[PDB]
């Protein structure tokens, strides 16, 4: 059954906010980089 | 006539929408799954690198 | 009569359209972004896994 | 619109490829590297 105009503008919404938040998680995650620990054991 | 071109211009629109939606529930799908790699790279790296650690400090012995 | 249903809903559609293209575009400039860092720090950790087997070879001789 | 519609298609398919670089690089996983010197 072909989706309303209405049904096709919120998938649309849903489906953007899905990706901001799945794009800004990526970003901050590996942002806690291993570059901020402590490697001095290695000297 | 003002209907006919407005119904065109209602399908077009709809199919850019359909398709736009499809590529975000792949991408966004592609982008979970990537996430998941992302953090259990991060957990086996912490892992080793934690490991390397206890070899050298027990080797200074 | 549809025609009014048909400019409204053309209408909705369009603002959808341009409020996705909107945060489309700034979430490929963040993506970008991302591809540098993930790269500065592979090649961090390669060089910390390297002076590491190279410190562990070396106290393993002692 | 469409310059609306073509302003779209090309957004997702610079989403695609963006994608598709940030998914490839991880192809290549410290995983697979030789740790064996750890034991």
């Amino acid at each position: 059954p072909a989706k309303k105009s209405e049904e096709l503008v919120a998938e649309a919404h849903n489906l953007c906010t899905l990706l901001e938040n799945a794009i800004q998680d990526t970003v901050r995650e590996q942002g806690n980089s291993m570059m901020n620990l402590d490697w001095s054991w290695l000297t | 006539e003002t209907l006919q071109r407005c119904l065109e211009e209602n399908q077009e629109l709809r199919d850019a929408i359909r398709q736009s939606n499809q590529i975000l529930r792949e991408r966004c799908e592609e982008l979970l799954h990537f996430q998941a790699s992302q953090r259990e790279e991060k957990e086996f790296l912490m892992c080793k690198f934690q490991e390397a650690r206890k070899l050298v400090e027990r080797l200074g012995l």
